[PDB]
């Protein structure tokens, strides 16, 4: 009977921008929580909303409760990459201990790359003539990294690193294959990449 | 619902 | 309206006969819905209305724990008031407290209340603005300061504006069947001769909900306020109330007399008279 | 103290048994147990208060719980099914209080058909490219942790014996090496970006460390390969001047 | 201190009809302190099956209780309420008048 549905299931966002995620629930709320979960980590508490019109703000996050509409909203202001996680919604009703949880909203905060320098570089194992690894880096956040046609080729999704000291952020994707057929130039094929992307050698 | 206990100690008279 | 929720706490010290007893009862309007007595084998909050029974395990643990914690704090409070007043260790004292909320439009707080009494006399009250206190005397001023220091008015305000008003509508929804139906008074006038010269006229109002009522005897459309016997509105035990207004009248003059009944359940006021 | 949980992980086989421990945050007297499956919201097991099981969710008798007089709890799960693999989480709250509910770090349970499926990672680091250094005045070390099962690892970068967080990026999810099978081993990549001048100093030491949560000393092992116990697999590299 | 004496009301729930099951109430109110001894008597003997409401107070801070029992009025049976408070030198017994 008490059903909790969050939306969207995932949200793509630009750093610096403002966004709203929703939590709809079906019956009278006793408690409404907002939790944050990082990949491979546990649940961090953010908010507990107990009555109609409750609004709570902690840093870049703001949660509101509308018991008439049976809705809670989470506002993310001046989104920063660090806010990237799955945000959950849990509701308790009928003075029961059992909290019904939403399926979560995965927040992907993408950086704004000021000077995109797309390139594919080859890296060598310190240890041997392995394996070796190809690195796709420095491209704008709108570049989508796709999986390869080859099953023996491995491509990781795009990742954001922050050289905090230098106030610099970059995206990277990693490719590798045991097969000696494999080469850096062909690695990111099957992915739509810039065309000014630099291929050294 | 009665008033909930504060996170800390309850203030006396 | 207005619908309301009130909790009534009674803390009583009893030297030599044990540690202070704590009693809490909950009312929505004029209907009691919970009770807690620290004197039970294993004190547990108990349901006192049908519509409150549905609440899950958490409600009972929460209520019991609040009341059990308040018990301990009320022992402490009683020791403090004893000290403020330089009172004997032998005497028995009582702290009473009534707090709650009046339900306004849109389900928002219409009025907040929090009041305390030491041995039946006003001690400390939370003001209409919900940020300030009125201390009845110098001892209450010590309390006032403890509370101002602990930002108690803000904590209490949060509850009244939020949790209290939210939980009142809920209860009102769960028990709309009884809490939202006003039972009008069933009325009649009786006649009882007193002498050849005089007779008693009794106006009865039975089985009404809620307790607020006005019974008025009028001689020729003039209030008999001076000599009208009025009984305290009393519970019938079925959740309804009873009240009678009586007046001694000259024999044969009974028709000059009229009874006026004002009740929430009554669409228009009642004009009642003796019909032998 | 905050909410605590023990053990860190468990790797079981069907029909086995487990017990897990939770201690509430100081001041909390009631404990919640939740099961969380991959890409899922937590599901309520039970709540214990005053040593009694106050309420239960949609969980069978093989899910049994205990609460001690010091508010600490235990979750026992017997006749383990492959479906029982989850993040078992505990939350605590203070009864009649402000409604806060905090969670413990969680116990990561993996129920596998046979312990022969357990494999530790192979870690390797790969050194920055000449081109990246020359073209960007920046240097990226890549670290690969491959062939591990289960998906219980913690990758960390160590520059000069000290853990670094800045300039690092680990995949939030591993790759299935054999995306086709259910007992597939995983691959995981991580990047550490430094200025070329920092990589260029050979007195700068880089270590990528992968903590694997594998078998216990007590688990039986019968395979002609090292018992895949909980362990750290690292790969190191000195800066180069070129 | 403030010591207030209880006001007593002895009545039935429904108008009393001989031979018909009803409820006998005794409403003790206007008292202070809380300690009160209340009894319902059938022909001078205390009724054993006697229940009561929970302790609560009025706007003036004075307590009130309801002591009640299932009962069948008859023409002959006399019902009363016997109350003892600190304010009373000895118990106060009030006969139940059916017309009041
Ligand atoms: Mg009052
Ligand atoms: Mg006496
Ligand atoms: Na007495």
């Amino acid at each position: 009977e008490l059903k909790v549905e969050q939306n969207p299931l995932f949200l793509s966002m630009q750093e610096g921008k403002n966004y709203t995620i929703y939590c709809n629930y079906s019956t009278t709320s006793d408690r409404l929580y907002w939790y944050r979960q990082d990949p491979g980590k546990s649940l961090e508490s953010l908010f507990v909303l107990l009555s109609n019109g409750a609004v709570k703000q902690e840093g870049r996050l703001m949660a509101s409760l509308d018991t008439k509409a049976r809705l809670s909203t989470l506002h993310i202001t001046a989104a920063v990459h660090d806010l990237s996680a799955t945000y959950f919604c849990a509701v308790g009703g009928g003075s029961n201990y059992q909290l019904i949880w939403g399926a979560g909203t995965k927040l992907i905060i993408k950086p704004n790359i000021q000077n995109p320098d797309p390139a594919v570089y080859q890296l060598r194992d310190s240890k041997s003539s392995d394996k070796s690894v190809c690195l796709f880096t420095d491209f704008d956040s709108q570049t989508n990294v796709s999986q390869s046609k080859d099953s023996d080729v491995y491509i990781t999704d795009k990742c954001v690193l922050d050289m905090r000291s230098m106030d610099f952020k970059s995206n990277s994707a990693v490719a590798w294959s045991n097969k000696s057929d494999f080469a850096c130039a062909n690695a990111f094929n099957n992915s739509i990449i810039p065309e000014d992307t630099f291929f050294p050698s | 619902l009665p008033e909930p206990l504060p996170q800390g100690q309850l203030t006396a008279y | 309206g207005s619908h309301s929720m009130r909790y009534f706490y009674t803390a009583m010290s009893r030297p030599g006969r044990g540690e202070p007893r704590f009693i809490a009862v909950g009312y929505v309007d004029d209907t009691q819905f919970v009770r807690f007595d620290s004197d039970a084998a294993s004190p547990r909050t108990e349901p006192r209305a049908p519509w409150i029974e549905q609440e899950g395990p958490e409600y009972w643990d929460r209520n019991t724990q609040i009341f059990k914690t308040n018990t301990q704090t009320y022992r402490e409070s009683l020791r403090n008031l004893r000290g403020y007043y330089n009172q004997s260790e032998a005497g028995s004292h009582i702290i009473q407290r009534m707090y709650g909320c009046d339900l306004g439009p849109d389900g928002r707080l219409l009025r907040g209340h929090d009041q305390s009494a030491y041995d039946g006399k006003d001690y400390i009250a939370l003001n209409e603005d919900l940020s300030s206190w009125t201390a009845a005397d110098t001892a209450a001023q010590i309390t006032q300061r403890k509370w101002e220091a602990a930002r108690v008015a803000e904590q209490r305000r949060a509850y009244l504006e939020g949790l209290c008003v939210e939980w009142l509508r809920r209860y009102l929804e769960n028990g709309k069947e009884t809490l939202q139906r006003a039972d009008p008074p069933k009325t009649h006038v009786t006649h009882h001769p007193v002498s050849d010269h005089e007779a008693t006229l009794r106006c009865w109002a039975l089985g009404f909900y809620p307790a607020e009522i006005t019974l008025t005897w009028q001689r020729d459309g003039e209030d008999q306020t001076q000599d009208t016997e009025l009984v305290e509105t009393r519970p019938a035990g079925d959740r309804t109330f009873q009240k009678w207004a009586a007046v001694v009248v000259p024999s044969g003059e009974e028709q000059r007399y009229t009874c006026h009944v004002q009740h929430e359940g009554l669409p228009k006021p009642l004009t009642l008279r003796w019909e032998p | 103290a905050g909410v605590t949980q023990s053990p860190t992980h468990l790797i079981k086989t069907r029909g086995q048994q487990v017990t897990l421990r939770c201690s509430p945050k100081s001041g909390h007297d009631t404990v919640s147990w939740y099961q969380q499956a991959l890409g899922q919201g937590p599901q309520f097991i039970f709540q214990y208060y005053e040593e009694e099981e106050r309420q239960r969710g949609n969980f069978p008798d093989r899910f049994s719980g205990h609460q001690f007089p010091n508010y600490s709890s235990e979750l026992n799960v017997n006749a383990l099914l492959l479906g029982d693999s989850a993040l078992y989480l505990c939350a605590s709250s203070r009864t009649g209080s402000t409604y806060e509910q905090y969670f413990g770090p969680g116990t990561r349970l993996t129920v596998t058909e046979d312990l022969k499926n357990v494999f530790p990672p192979e870690v390797a680091v790969f050194e920055p490219s000449e081109a990246e250094i020359s073209h960007t005045q920046k240097a990226t070390l890549v670290c690969l942790a491959t062939g591990f099962y289960p998906d219980h690892v913690e990758l960390s970068w160590w520059v000069n014996g000290k853990e670094v967080h800045s300039g690092v990026c680990t995949d939030p999810q591993p790759l299935k090496e054999q995306p086709a099978l259910n007992d597939s081993r995983y691959a995981l990549s991580s990047r550490l970006r430094v200025s070329a001048t920092f990589w260029q100093n050979p007195r700068n030491h880089f270590r990528c460390q992968v903590q694997f949560y594998g078998l216990s000393e007590n688990d039986e092992w019968t395979q002609d390969r090292a018992k895949p116990v909980t362990q750290i697999v690292s790969a190191e590299a000195w800066g180069r001047a070129d | 201190m403030i010591q207030r004496t209880p006001k007593i009301q002895v009545y039935s729930r429904h108008p009393a009809e001989n031979g018909k099951s009803n409820f006998l109430n005794c409403y003790v109110s206007g008292f202070h302190p809380s300690d009160i001894e209340v009894d319902l008597l059938k022909n001078g003997e205390r009724i054993e099956k006697v229940e009561h409401s929970d302790l609560s107070f009025s706007k003036d801070w004075s307590f009130y209780l309801l002591y009640y029992t299932e009962f069948t009025p008859t023409e002959k049976d006399e019902y009363a309420c016997r109350v003892n408070h600190v304010t009373l030198s000895q118990p106060k017994i009030v006969k139940w008048d059916r017309d009041m």
